């Protein structure tokens, strides 16, 4: 399991117990698991369980959910994206960002 | 009814640092 | 597949036939198969096909099944946790 | 209409007791 | 409505032999 | 892709175009991909394109569909299996075969 | 993430936003992430983030989307296929 | 009741064009 930050599952729209992607920008691994949160405001990315073998302490991943709806829904739709950068400061766009 | 459904990306968290792994957590 | 004693599969909410993720903490390998009922109170956990290039006996693994409803239902949604130590016995 | 995919159940550190590769079934 | 909806095995092959191997396919 | 004679199909009732699961009891080696039609009678298993990388010929391999349903139909659903020996000779139950 | 040529989208009936598998012929790895839109006649398909460690500029993949529909309607269902050769030319 | 997964497209034999680990969006 992934514990994170609730106040960066409220940004990506993610919930408590719901399927979760990580890809591991900095190994390359990718896993499937589900989040669980952690206090508000602790900035908090943790690896649980058998996925701490799939991420280290320090590594950059993506963390991301995925839900199921009609195509014309799906034309429209307009994902939630919280971007990072720092000791997990939070951003509403990628143009803040350093290299 | 009978509608065709797709997989979404719904959100994301992009480029966030681990900070913690227990591979021994209970929970 | 993976056959699983019907007491853990009661507890867990997980059904026969059911697709499951299987988590090895020992060794680090995921994947995903679906699970068989084994005898009641047996504590078995097997590892069956070709699941049994990604397990072997004395490890220690999570076992998960997924559903899914609609965002309003699992915003409140509980899932059904079993603990286990020692030689596969619940409730710690 | 938006269905996410949620954590039904789990079994938490149980232990393989068998392995079977050649199983008919 | 709002059910909860389970993935199950529908059914499967079982043992069955690999015949052929195109890593080239056109299809 | 996974081409497979049409009489296995419908036994397993695998459509054309279907979501598969191949558990490669030879290798160890899991992969997903989609189901195409081979001629009836054929008794075909043809892995193709990046999935020739998973299996090779006379690797035993395990194929699987899933379907999604609710929870109560879920608890009575039975699957449909198929069983082979030999060369791809399908049999209706495990009892039948060798070793 | 991967960027794909929205010409190749719409020929593959592929939508930004949608979850996407990729199977790399080239090295036998295979992956899931999501599509994302690339300018119109660019013929780019760009890996992007960690899918940079799955896929080498040059290398042949095979870009899958799956959707989901009852029985009755899959029985029929006729998937949209772009087939391509050289440097990403469509239509063989 | 019962849901299929299908294949809805897909590009077959595309060649990659570019590799970004560092993108940003």
């Amino acid at each position: 399991x992934c514990a994170i930050d609730q106040d960066f599952l409220d940004a990506a729209g993610i919930l408590e117990n719901e399927a979760i992607d990580i890809w591991n920008v900095t190994n390359g691994k990718r896993f499937s698991t589900y989040a669980i949160a952690a206090e508000r405001g602790s900035r908090i990315i943790s690896v649980n369980g058998a996925a701490a073998h799939c991420a280290s302490v320090g590594d950059i991943v993506i963390i991301a959910s995925f839900v199921t709806m009609p195509d014309e829904e799906a034309r429209t739709w307009r994902p939630n994206v919280a971007y990072f950068e720092g000791d997990n400061e939070m951003k509403r766009t990628a143009k803040a960002i350093p290299v | 009814r009978g509608s065709m459904i797709r997989t979404m990306l719904q959100g994301k968290l992009h480029r966030v640092k681990v900070t913690h792994a227990d591979l021994h957590y209970e929970g």
